[PDB]
């Protein structure tokens, strides 16, 4: 079967229900085949694949989102293992405004049909250089909202935050 | 926090206009958590 985790970073999802802009990846294992795809979300529109980024294990990924206004914003991820960059801008019409109230650095175990795919074990998901800017603020997730997944009684993750950094693990 | 989907750090503040990390790409293995009924 098909074990996924995204890990991406957001803006908003969490308090604000109205969108969520975020980007990430996915890492996924069917069966031996292990996949890596980038993706930009606009919540509460559908995900995009980044097509035009080759992600695999042991990259570093950048990414980020910037929300130039309410309904506007980039997703960018970056390979910085092999230079490969993509970036989406939203320019509006998007499917619903940001508060700017939540930023998050999240593994997620995403929906996958009728149900949360799977959950991947990702080993362990650290986000370093985890950054939100609030104003002039540059905010690390020292303070942020741990969050974990449990399902059906077990915890999938445990996560731990340090000045800079966000770190998931596949429990 | 727990919840059903979602692990991580999550701020909650105000005029969050950019977030970002970086993150090595683990390799994924099958998980053996959840439910089985």
């Amino acid at each position: 079967e098909e074990y996924c985790a995204s890990a991406w970073v957001g803006i908003d999802g969490d308090t604000c229900e109205t969108a969520i802009l975020q980007t990430g990846v996915d890492f996924c294992y069917e069966d031996g085949q292990t996949s890596y795809d980038a993706w930009y979300e606009w919540y509460p529109d559908y995900a995009y694949d980044f097509s035009d980024i080759t992600i695999s294990e042991g990259d570093s990924i950048k990414v980020t989102v910037e929300a130039t206004s309410k309904s506007s914003g980039s997703a960018t991820v970056e390979n910085l293992t092999t230079g490969q960059s993509v970036t989406h801008t939203f320019s509006g019409n998007v499917e619903g405004d940001l508060c700017e109230t939540n930023a998050e650095w999240i593994v997620e175990d995403f929906e996958s049909g009728d149900s949360l795919v799977a959950f991947a074990d990702f080993g362990s998901v650290t986000f370093t250089n985890a950054e939100a800017t609030s104003g002039g603020s540059t905010v690390g997730p020292s303070d942020a909202t741990v969050m974990d997944i449990e399902q059906d009684g077990s915890v999938l993750t445990e996560t731990s935050v340090s000045g800079d950094s966000v770190t998931v693990t596949y429990v | 926090e727990y919840s059903s989907n979602w692990a991580g750090a999550v701020l909650i503040g105000d005029g969050y206009t950019k977030v970002t990390g970086e993150f090595t790409v683990p390799s994924v293995s099958a998980g053996s958590s959840g439910s089985s009924g």
